[PDB]
């Protein structure tokens, strides 16, 4: 596998130092010089070159990768013209980091495989931590169904599993408990809940909020 | 491509100049094809080695055509090509007049072609005058039917800087002249001083309103000369073999005299196999260095010369820029300087290395047939008849790199990299 | 005043030297004043020039003053320096600090100081090492006394680059040894290759992890190693002098010794004098190159030479940049890359005009001793023993240049010029 | 003919496109450095320069041009001060691409030998196809007859050209049909008018409309 | 003498000129690398230095120079600082050019030997031509007495110097005649003067005006 990342910004120099760290031959495809002087180290090859340019795309042998992330998130003009070469070039798949709706549909008509939101996706993710303190990190399984992380208070200090009526009343399994840095996996009944330590649930979204208003 | 068109027409002027050498009334005496290249070759070229002596070995039909070769090679493939051209009534295009701006090694066409009438006019009539002149002296040594051509074949050669000569001792018998040395002396350092150089000098009467490339070639010949009169006079004032036996007012005119045909000439005065040591070193470092950008001398230019010398020194005083004159020089002339000085040095490396392996010969005379054969100086210690065949063939190539350039050369088959990127900076020792 | 520090210093202990091994204790024979300092100069700037045999000249305590001054000039004067005031427990200051960026060539003093106490630590461990394994095999062959000595004198010659021999034939009875050969070759190769280059290696044992220096290094020797090998084999095989009368197994150590040791070590298993002409020319381009910008080699270094020749490449092909493994080279790099290698032969130029005036002796041989005392080789092809007096004071010249490096020696006597005013831009015709 | 084009943008990049594919001497001459670059293969020569400057216009051979474009049209000083230069260097045809009203009068005085509005003379005929849909290229003859591409609608549908009393009530001339890529030059009556094909006709500008709104 | 300008501007480019015309030798001064290259042929010598660094002004060996003039009238900061630097040099000359009343006052504190008004002169002169289009060029000799360049009106032609009484009625001596390209230096009684020529007059300031109302 072969990674080209264009745009080295907060979003795209994060992908190079973490394909770069897993072992990958990564293109980091840069417009400032000052970005791919601070990012050649953190890169296979480097290049100051234009993506909105065939001439300079073509000249970084951009045809022999499969993965072409197009990390630009400001500059409309830019980024949308940079996949359509790259949707001409006859891409595998194309990644591009979107800025808003209308950069969202502008995108989807000339090609691109994927669409990234990396602030609009945290900033949903923060929301919910917001809001509710209890939850530490969720992920969405469906529109019903997620898996939260949740922090233990102090009502449910000492307490044992079996207590706890997760599975008939609120219909939620208790996933992992990591016990002050011990973690332990599918638990069996009955384990005593400790302090405010991460509790990782599996439910309905509705019957996590019940568990946190009611038991928690 | 226009450097590929000035090497296709310049070989090619070898090939049909080989021809005919090589007839039967061209020549007294059976010649060899590789012979026959090699005269054919170092008359376009403009070199001046000669295997074979050109007045024995040709007839006057022969020695013809060496002229043709001379003035051919000497103005350059493209300034008669011009001129073919607006004789027919054909108009000067756009990719034409491309062509004259990489010839004559100009920075832009803006009145190009003009330049060509002034030097082609220039050269007719400076060559003319010249052959009168001298026509005072080789008429009653050699009659009129020899007197005049003789003459004749001289101002061209001298113009044009070539070293060819009739007689069998090349200027040996002339040393004590004042009316050969002058004037031939004078046709090769006007004629390698430069075509822009002698358009300036027309057209402006006063020092002052000179260019900066006048002003160095004009500045720069004056002290380089001057220093090659003092170092041949004292070098080989004590030696038996020249400059010994000769008066002091002798001894002026032969020290003076090889001072400055080493660049590009190739006359002689003096017996350069019976020189001391240190007087061929100096020389190589003096046809090293040619006479003008554009003009009938080869090899690296003073322009080039003088340019990294004081880029150099200004490197080591601290300065932060190359100012000859109080003018700046910006980087791509510089850099421009570079590729030919270390091209030229690779080029001349190669045909030691090449020489060294093939010929067996001493070392000082491979080095000094290098040196004269890259520069189309012509100036020999006794290799050139002593050549082997396989020898032969790497002079030529080597005469040719010289006359045409080693920039011109290298881009006639360098495919153009055009590329927008760049790269992050890497930080290399080099002390 | 940087360079001035070093320029007085390097030349102090030349003084220092000469009056130790003048003295009636040090040497067996009467030893003249300028053999004492050619001597003592030879071993500073680490050449190997000898005019007498150091095994019969000097004495015991002698060859221990050589190896003073091997070590003290192999390593540098400032390297010693810091440990002196390191031990004496004074703190290194930013004006002691300065002194160490300049004596090493490097760009900041970013570390600097901790580059001196692993080189040196490096140095007396591998030094210490191959002294051992060559113990071994000297040992059986001359004794206790004489074996631990001859190990400890050569290992520190050959990491020092310095090609001191005690035996009258300098290695010329080890052709066919592994164990000779093998070590010392590791020795002057690990010794020349950069102590940045070795500290990056020590620290970093992936090679993508490496600078631009380290990796031009490492893959420049490798690849200038392989084409000398071949081409000293190849031009050498057919020759009875040298490589003719050996096996096969013979043939690939003495080719293999004698292409790296011109860089700069100056060992040595053939004779050169009976070297053919074109393995001599192709030495002489091998030595004007060295190794390592902070080593104990001398001449351009191998960076120079290459960042020079890619810049001329990189505009042959139309390139605005010179690109090296991925990565931009800056303008100032290539204007200090030009700087050293137009001084470097113009130093060379005028070594080898001025021992054409004074010394009587081939051609051949006198470019070759120039070549080797600028880059501090040591390489003789039989000039040497026969140079005058005034022959050996151009040498000591020319190796405390060599040594010192063309650039410092220069600004020891040029005074800064500091100005920010600048001049409008002149077009001069460098073709 | 050897041609130069002053300013390469896109009025002056088409010129140099189109007469290199012609096979003509182009000169492309611009201040910017990647716009040279990009015309560099679409032209005979390129060159960086300021046509502002007579010293840089000299030096490009421009007295050896007969035709001299100046394709800029944004910037008002830089667009006369360079024709001034070239009418002063005696330049037999200079075409210059102007901005307004103002330009073209200054333009006038200087000595341009034709003036040039590719936006204004793109707009009024572009306006021409939005008021009406029948029509997609026209060419006026004069202030009063004008040659019409019209669309044929559906009630021209099936129709034989004798059918049409073009020649007697409209007083136009049918010229030419292009029927599905096939075009018959003067056609004779009489041919069957097919769905939306190109209907050339040629009459006066008052009678065509007439017939775009009747027939 | 040895003439250094600072500054190639309108006013300094003019003083480069017009001395290198005379044949001077003229150090050209200027912190824009494009006016340096456009006057590096009209001067004997140009430099690229900012001439508020002393360190760049002993650089151009500024102390040989008898006349420096510092032509900046824009920049106030770089005016006085520059002459500030030359009045602590020991120049002995310094001739600067200033912008307003405030400007002028400063330099004149810090030792200014010549300060200079371009466009004020010019335009006192020049509105003195617009209020009386008879008057051509005028030299002040005092606040009351001037020398007036006139032109000759319709009611002066065929009529003779004796015929107009400038001497005893209006006080006022004819000076010269340009009579088409012809020029008479003190005419004698009579001349015939003839249509709209240059008649050079002196007298009173107030005296003259009569002569241009009533004669
Ligand atoms: N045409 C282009 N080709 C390549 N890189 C470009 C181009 N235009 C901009 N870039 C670079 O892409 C990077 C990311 O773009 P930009 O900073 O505009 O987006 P962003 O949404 O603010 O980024 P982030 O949130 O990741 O910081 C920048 O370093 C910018 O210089
Ligand atoms: N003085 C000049 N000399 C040469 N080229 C110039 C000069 N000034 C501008 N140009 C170039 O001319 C081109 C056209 O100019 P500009 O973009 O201002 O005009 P325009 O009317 O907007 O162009 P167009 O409508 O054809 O795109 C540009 O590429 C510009 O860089
Ligand atoms: N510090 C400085 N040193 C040298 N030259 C300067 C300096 N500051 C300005 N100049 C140059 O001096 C010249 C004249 O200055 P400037 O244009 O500000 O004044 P001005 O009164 O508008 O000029 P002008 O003579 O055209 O009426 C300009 O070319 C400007 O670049
Ligand atoms: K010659
Ligand atoms: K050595
Ligand atoms: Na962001
Ligand atoms: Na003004």
């Amino acid at each position: 596998k072969q990674f080209a990342v264009i745009g080295l910004g907060r979003f795209g120099g994060s992908i190079c130092k973490e394909l770069h760290r897993m072992g990958h031959e990564v293109l980091a495809v840069d417009i400032n010089e000052e970005k791919v002087n601070a990012y050649a180290s953190y890169a296979t090859h480097a290049v100051i070159a234009n993506a909105t340019e065939e001439n300079e795309l073509l000249s970084l042998g951009i045809r022999n990768f499969e993965y072409v992330i197009v990390a630009i998130g400001a500059n409309i003009q830019a980024s949308t013209l940079t996949t359509l070469l790259l949707k001409e070039l006859d891409i595998p798949n194309i990644w591009v980091k979107a800025q808003n709706y209308y950069h969202h549909k502008v995108l989807e008509k000339i090609g691109a495989d994927r669409i990234i939101h990396p602030e609009k996706d945290m900033g949903v993710k923060i929301a919910q931590s917001l809001s509710d303190e209890n939850v530490l990190n969720y992920i969405d399984l469906s529109d019903e169904y997620s898996i939260v992380e949740l922090l233990a208070t102090r009502k449910l200090d000492s307490k044992s599993i079996i207590d706890l009526n997760v599975r008939a009343k609120y219909g939620c399994t208790i996933l992992a408990i990591k016990h002050h840095g011990d973690i332990c996996l599918s638990p069996a009944p009955e384990d005593i809940i400790r302090e405010q330590d991460c509790l990782v649930i599996m439910g309905h979204k509705k019957d996590i909020k019940r568990f946190e208003n009611e038991g928690m | 491509t226009p450097p590929q068109v000035l090497a296709i027409g310049f070989f090619l002027t070898i090939i049909i100049g080989a021809v005919l050498l090589m007839l039967p009334i061209s020549t007294t005496k059976p010649l060899s094809w590789i012979d026959a290249l090699f005269t054919a070759a170092s008359a376009t070229t403009v070199t001046g080695l000669a295997v074979v002596d050109t007045g024995t070995q040709f007839t006057v039909f022969g020695q013809t055509v060496i002229m043709g070769l001379i003035q051919i090679g000497g103005l350059g493939f493209m300034t008669f090509a011009v001129l073919i051209v607006m004789i027919l009534g054909k108009k000067i295009g756009l990719k034409e007049r491309m062509l004259v701006q990489e010839a004559l090694n100009q920075p832009t066409i803006g009145g190009v072609i003009g330049l060509v009438k002034v030097l082609f006019l220039f050269s007719i009539s400076i060559e003319l005058i010249a052959a009168l002149i001298l026509s005072i002296r080789l008429v009653p040594q050699y009659g009129w039917s020899s007197g005049l051509f003789a003459s004749l074949f001289h101002a061209i050669s001298a113009f044009n800087n070539a070293g060819f000569s009739l007689w069998p001792d090349n200027l040996m018998s002339y040393v004590g002249d004042p009316t050969v040395n002058l004037v031939i002396t004078f046709l090769f350092i006007t004629g390698g001083i430069g075509f822009t150089v002698l358009f300036d000098v027309m057209k402006n009467r006063r020092f002052k309103t000179f260019s900066l490339h006048t002003k160095l070639m004009l500045t720069g010949t004056l002290m380089l000369n001057a220093i090659a009169m003092l170092t041949v006079f004292i070098l080989e004032y004590s030696n038996p073999g020249t400059l010994g036996h000769l008066h002091i007012v002798d001894k002026l005119w032969a020290s003076y005299f090889q001072a400055v045909t080493p660049r590009t000439a190739g006359f002689n005065s003096l017996d350069f196999g019976s020189m001391r040591e240190g007087t061929i070193v100096f020389t190589l470092l003096l046809m090293f260095i040619g006479a003008g950008s554009a003009s009938t001398a080869s090899g690296i230019k003073l322009t080039t010369f003088i340019v990294i010398l004081t880029s150099v020194i200004a490197y080591l005083r601290g300065k932060k820029e190359t100012v000859i004159f109080r003018r700046s020089i910006k980087y791509p002339i510089i850099i421009k300087a570079l590729a030919v000085s270390v091209t030229s040095l690779f080029i001349v490396f190669l045909g030691i290395f090449a020489l060294t392996i093939t010929e067996q010969a001493p070392f000082l005379q491979i080095v000094f047939e290098t040196f004269s054969a890259f520069g189309t100086v012509g100036l020999t210690m006794g290799l050139t008849p002593e050549l082997t065949t396989a020898g032969k063939c790497i002079i030529i190539v080597i005469m040719f790199i010289g006359r045409i350039g080693p920039l011109t050369f290298v881009f006639s088959f360098a495919k153009t990299e055009q590329s927008n990127i760049r790269y992050p900076d890497g930080e290399v020792f080099t002390g």
